[PDB]
Order: C-alpha cells, then structure tokens, then sequence
C-alpha cells in the first residue's frame, strides 16, 4: 500500500486515458462539446497528479460554509431571478449547512421558520415569496426546510389541513398533479407530492389514486424516465418518479431491470461524474438526481428477496462520482458548480454535496460500508435518498406527524 | 407601451395614470432571510404588482404592468397566472399574445412558465398552425431543449399531427446522431402510428439502426434505440441478431457491442435456450471483461449481474 499521505487515484491511473471519447471520426455538435469537456477535465485531473506523489483531495469545508452563511441572510440584485424561490434558497443552504454538519443558531432557525410562515399561502401549501400563489416546488421546499430545523416550532409553522386540500386541488383523474393552480403537468408533481404529504402525515387512500400508473407510464424504451409519458428519460424526473414510487410503496410498477442499466450508463467513463440525458454533458447536480437513483433501487431490489445484490457498495463508481465532485466542481471562493468554468450557485452546491454524501456512505440493513475519498474531515453527514434531508430529520419529523390525525380523515 | 430597458420608461410611483393606488411591499419580516435587495425597477414594479393582485383590479393598466414584471422575473408563476386571468376577464387577441409568447420564449427558451402559458393559448384557440415551425426554429438553436420537444410530442398528439414528424426526425438525426433527444422522438412517432407489431416497420427499423451504428459505432443512442425497439418482445427472440453482432464483435469489440451480447445472454438464459451451461459461461466471461477492461466505470453493475446470472442459472 501507500503512505498516508499519497491516496492513489481511478481518474489518474494511466489506463483512464482510453476513456476518451472515440468519435469514430464522424464529428457532430455532441461530440465536439463532449470532447472539449474532456479537454479541460482532464487538465484538472493532471492538476492533481505530481508523478507518484497524489495528495489527499479535500473538501474546502470552511469556504463552502462561509457562502453558505453569507446566503441565508441577504442577496444581491443579481438574485432576483429567484424572487419566487425564496423557500428553495432556505432549503438548498440549510441542507448543505447540514451535509457539512455546521450548526443552524436558534436565532436563524426562528427567523427561516418565521419567513417561512410569511410563504405560506391561506389556501395551503408554499409560495415562492411572500405573498406569492402556491407551488409544489416551493412547497417541498418550505417543508424539508422546515424538517432539517426540526423543531416543534417548525413543524407547527404547517398548517396541514389546507396542504391536504391544496394537495387535492392539484389532482388529476388521470393521477397526475398540476405543479401549481392552472400549471403544468409532470413527474415534478407527483414527487413534491408524495414526499410533503408522506413527511407531514396526511396520505389518504384516494389521495395517489392512479398515481404509480402514471408514473410508470413515463418510463420510456430507454429505462429511465420522461417528464410525461412520451418525453426522453432524464435524470431528474427519474429520480422524482422513482422517489415517489418508493413512497407509494410501488416500485414494482417499474421495470427495474431497464431502469438499472439506464442510470448506471449515465455516469460518464472519462469524467466519473454524471450526465442528465444520454449524449449530454457530465454536471455536478446529477451526482444527485442519478446517483441516488442507486440507493432507492438497492432498497427496491432487496425488498424482493435479490440473492446479487451487494452488501457493501452502490451499483455505481463511488470513488470515481466522488472524484469528480472534489476535483472538478469545488469553487476555490467557496460553493460548488455545474462543471469547470461554470459559475457557482447554491442549488448546485447543495446537490454536488448530496450527492457526495451518497456516494461515501453505503447502508443497507444492519451493513454500514464508508468511503470516504480524501482527506478524513471529507466525511458528509448521510443523507436520505428518498427526501434528500438527513435521515435522523427524517425520522423526527415523520415520528411527530404521525401523532396527528389525517386531516379530516380516519 | 413602453418598454424597462427603454430611455423613456418612468416607475410606477411616478406615473399619473397609476397615482390612485397605493403600492403594496413586501413583508418580508422584521429579522430577513435570504433577503433579495432589489433594484429600485424591481421593487417598484413588484409593490404595484402586489397592489394589483391584493384588489384583483382586471384592468387594461394591471395587464400591460404584468409585462414589466414578467420581463423582471419570467419564473414568477404568479404574475403569469394572473396574466391569464386578464387575458380572459379582458377579452385580449389571443393572437396577438401568442406574438407576444414567441417573443418571450425566444429570450427565454428554458423556461417552464413561457412553455406552459403558450400551452394555454394554443388549447383556448384550438389553432396549432403555428407550432411546428416555431418549435422547429427553437430546436434549430439547441436541439435538445426538453421543453421544446415535450411542447412538440403535446402539439402533435393532441392535434394529430403526425403526418412529417419522421421526416423532421430523419433531418435531424442527418444533423446529429448522437442526438439523443431526436431518436426519442423516433420511437413517439412510431410507437404512436405504425406501432413496432408490423414486421415490416420493426425490421426497416432494425436495419436503420444497425447502419447508423455501422457509422458511428461509439454513439449509445442508436445502441439504446436497437435495444429499446427489441426488449419488450425479448432479445433472445432475435437469433440472426446476435450471430451479425457475433461476427462484428472481433473487430468492433466496444462496450457497447459486449454488453449488447451481455443483455442478449440473459434474456436467453431466462426462455430455456439450448446449452445454458455455454451461453451462461460466455455472459459471466463477458462480464468480468466488461467490468475489469472495457466498462470499469460500471464495475459494481456487472459484478452484479455476473452474480445475479449465476442466482437464476447455475443448476
Ligand atoms: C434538475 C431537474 C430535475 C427535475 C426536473 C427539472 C430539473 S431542471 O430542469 O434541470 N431544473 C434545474 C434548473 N437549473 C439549471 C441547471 C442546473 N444544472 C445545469 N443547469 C443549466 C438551475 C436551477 C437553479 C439554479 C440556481 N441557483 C441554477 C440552475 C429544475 C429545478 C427546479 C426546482 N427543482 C425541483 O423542484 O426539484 C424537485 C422537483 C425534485 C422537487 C430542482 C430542479
Ligand atoms: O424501459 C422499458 C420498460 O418501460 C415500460 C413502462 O414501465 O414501458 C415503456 O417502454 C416501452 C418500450 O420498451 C414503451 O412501449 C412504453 O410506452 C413505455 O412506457 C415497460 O413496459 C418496459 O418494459
Ligand atoms: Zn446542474
């Protein structure tokens, strides 16, 4: 082995070199913008290489806090493009805040749930300001916000029976939901859902009537799934189809098989990161939304008794994603990104860091399996794969829901 | 009228025709979080936009105002939805705002508002006339925009539209075959008209694809698509594809050709084919090939489905 100090790497053993795009010489715009990805990562990789000697990587945890800190009380007029996503700014910096196990001070946790509060519409659910007509965007949001806090304060902030009648204001006979009150239509939809009602306990028997259908009628020829039934699978809507199943409780509704080798393709041999699409560009933000394809399909395939199933690793490269995220979407003034010569933004920051998170930590019943690539202080606190806030968040929460009644309903 | 960015453009607080009603701010609290300091544009044109909403006002004045604010904020759902609610109240030309809509998305073309709110105009004039040319020249610009294709799979189904949508996907994939988002497209207009039952439609399209991959034998799409049209039915119901994928495989022996063989193997694994112990030994040799030398990205998934062959078939 090595000396501690040296930690050999996948994306520089000398044999990674054969992973380059082959273009078969037939040149086409996806090729050429694929190749040029390759160009910078690997001067980024090589960046990181002297020789023999590979030093640890390391998350620059202390800068990404300092963004982070800066973010949860005040922005720039550059920020008015997400004047009506308040609620996800909350949600992107407090769950980040807590990948990185940095601690929220009460006087913060009080002044989010009092904002929070002000997004919350009288007809139920959240907007994306205050004031602002309801969203299931926003809305998902202002509750895994709401979570991560986890106070009684926090989750009494709720007001549950009107999302329960926003909820049904928003359904479709066909199963489907509305993202909003004469909105459009698509997995989103199901999966902001799902996952608010689930969390706050107010799932009714006829509430996801028909919904598992429609959701597996977005899965295409390909194995992954499509916003609405036809559409191209993506990585996204994948993970809010799958997310929501495993809510529901109905999995098997999927092709699993087709679905599996669909998501394990889109990690990108060259980069270790992922891409939305087949053909597309590798981005740090589908480290989640794919990746954590893998840890919803482990738990659907190990319900069903999968003698293969691994008892220590993820269906996919956990050092190479992890690689990626350290190497190639770290901004040295703090925050994470999309690519190299991307900009930093908090929504990438918060699902580069998921999806890190996902990558070090394997669990599966009584099995805890880490690795963590780097430096020892590298280690993320775990995340849920289903809600994307932390699992001990999940518990608390769904445990104090549960001790109310379903609205109207028993 | 006029325009945010034009020399002459005056705030709302300064204009007479707007000095009857007090504008409304944001409350934001007295201790804020993820606090926007706006521009005084911004806020001027949100705190009239605020004021509007509060007394519902279904005016020509609130009408023209939610431009400004569209144009300051095109992701504000709510300014959008009380647009339409004007556009009815005030029996605005749809036509005229469809102008207006193409406009808009053409600056902002990855949006989910501009998409949906064409959407609503295009169903309350039950008039498609001018979708598959504009949506042509979006995809012109970036041919993977998913709101585009998904605006387009909407247009053409609900207006059945399907008469040259093959043609406009054979030009595209001319342009870029590895363009994922146009053999998806392939597979809409078929699935939707012929179907993949007719023997005839499956086999030109079995042969189309096999010569796209004869072109471009490193691009996954057309791989993706000759297993997609086949999987339903089963792999393994294809015999004369494996001997032809067989025969390329010494001398195109990509990743993708070995797991094609991989999926072929387990599919007649599955249907009882003839010398299970050969077939099983060539799909776990080809999976330790794929997961030490030729897909090592995918190690941990054919490890799995080595041991996951070797669950359903040793005997
Ligand atoms: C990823 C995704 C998943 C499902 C459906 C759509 C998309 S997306 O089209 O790529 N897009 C992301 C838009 N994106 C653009 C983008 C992301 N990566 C590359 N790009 C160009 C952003 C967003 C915010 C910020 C900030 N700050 C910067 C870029 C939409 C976001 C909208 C808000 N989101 C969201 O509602 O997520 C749910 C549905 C899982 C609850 C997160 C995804
Ligand atoms: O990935 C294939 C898998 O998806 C399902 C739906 O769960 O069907 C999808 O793909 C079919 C092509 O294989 C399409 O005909 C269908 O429209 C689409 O929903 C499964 O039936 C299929 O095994
Ligand atoms: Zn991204």
């Amino acid at each position: 082995s090595s000396p501690v100090w040296s930690e050999p790497l996948y994306s520089l053993r000398p044999e990674h070199a054969r992973e380059r795009l082959q273009d078969d010489s037939v040149e086409t715009v996806t090729s050429i913008e694929q190749a040029k990805v390759e160009e910078k990562i690997q001067e980024v990789f090589s960046s990181y290489k002297f020789n023999h000697l590979v030093p640890r990587l390391v998350l620059q945890r202390e800068k990404h806090f300092h963004y982070l800190k800066r973010g949860l009380r005040q922005l720039t007029d550059a920020y008015e493009c997400l004047d009506a996503s308040r609620p996800w700014l909350c949600y992107w910096i407090l769950h980040s805040l807590e990948l990185l196990d940095e601690p929220i001070p009460q006087i913060v946790a009080t002044d989010v749930c009092q904002f929070l509060e002000l997004c919350q519409s009288p007809e139920g659910g959240f907007g994306g300001g205050p004031g602002q007509y309801p969203h299931l965007a926003p809305t998902y949001a202002a509750v895994n916000a709401l979570c991560i806090i986890g106070t009684e304060e926090a989750y009494d902030i709720i007001n549950r029976e009107k999302l329960l009648q926003y909820l049904y204001s928003l359904k479709q006979p066909d199963g489907s939901f509305l993202m909003h009150v004469g909105g459009e239509v698509d997995v989103r939809s199901a999966y902001c859902a799902a996952s608010v009602a689930s969390l706050t306990n107010i799932i009714t028997p006829d509430l996801f009537e028909g919904t598992a259908e429609w959701i597996a009628r977005c899965q295409n020829w390909e194995g992954g799934i499509g916003g609405v039934p036809g559409m191209e699978a993506h990585g996204g809507y994948t993970f809010c189809g799958l997310a929501a199943l495993v809510i529901l409780k109905r999995e098997r509704s999927l092709n699993l098989k087709s679905l599996l080798q669909w998501v394990t393709s889109r990690q990108m041999r060259f980069e270790g990161g992922f891409q939305g699409r087949c053909n597309k560009l590798v981005d740090g933000c589908y480290s989640f939304w794919q990746a954590g394809l893998l840890p919803l399909l482990h738990r659907a395939l190990h319900a069903q008794g999968d003698p293969a199933l691994s008892m220590s690793h993820w269906m996919f490269h956990q050092q190479a994603l992890q690689e990626y995220i350290l190497m190639c979407c770290q901004c040295p003034a703090g925050g994470l990104l999309d690519k190299p010569g991307k900009s930093r933004d908090f929504y990438h920051t918060c699902y580069c860091l998921s999806g890190l998170s996902i990558a070090q930590h394997f669990g599966s019943g009584a099995m805890l399996h880490d690795v963590v690539l780097g430096v020892p202080e590298n280690a993320l606190q775990p995340t849920h794969p289903v809600y994307n806030i932390g699992p001990d968040k999940v518990i608390q929460a769904t445990t104090y829901f549960l001790q109310k009644p379903v609205p109207g309903f028993e | 009228f006029v325009s945010l960015d034009s020399p002459s453009y005056v705030l709302y607080r300064d204009r007479a025709e707007w000095a009857d009603i007090d504008p409304v701010p944001q409350n934001d609290g007295p201790n804020p979080v993820v606090q926007i300091i706006y521009s005084d544009k911004f806020r001027d044109v949100y705190d009239y936009f605020r004021a509007v909403l509060q007394r519902d006002e279904r005016s020509e004045r609130a009408f023209k105002l939610t431009r400004d604010a569209i144009e300051l904020n095109a992701a504000n759902y709510t300014v959008w939805h009380f647009r339409r609610v004007l556009l009815k109240s005030l029996q605005k030309d749809l036509h005229e705002e469809m102008n207006y809509i193409t406009a808009i998305i053409e600056e902002q073309p990855k949006n989910y508002q501009v998409w949906h709110h064409r959407r609503v105009l295009v169903e309350w004039l039950r008039d498609p006339s001018q979708e598959l040319e504009f949506i042509a020249d979006i995809l012109n610009q970036d041919a993977k925009n998913y709101h585009a294709w998904q605006h387009r799979q909407w247009v053409i189904q609900e207006f059945k539209l399907w008469d040259n949508e093959l043609q406009y996907v054979d030009q595209l994939l001319k342009e870029d075959v590895r363009n994922n988002s146009v053999w998806n497209q392939r597979y809409f207009v078929i699935s939707n008209t012929t179907g993949y039952n007719d023997r005839a439609v499956l086999e030109r399209e079995v042969q189309y694809t096999l010569e796209m991959i004869k072109l471009v034998p490193h691009n996954e799409s057309a791989w993706n698509y000759l297993k997609g049209i086949l999987q339903d039915r089963g792999l393994s119901k294809y015999p004369n594809l494996l001997n032809q994928l067989l025969d390329l495989q010494p001398s195109h022996s990509s990743p993708y050709l070995i797991a094609f063989l991989v999926d072929i193997y387990e599919d007649m694994l599955e249907n009882q084919c003839d010398n299970k112990e050969d077939i099983l030994n060539k799909a776990l040799e080809l999976c330790e090939i794929l997961a030490k030398e030729k897909d090592t990205i995918r190690k941990e998934y054919w490890r799995y489905i080595g041991r996951s062959l070797q669950s359903k078939h040793s005997t």
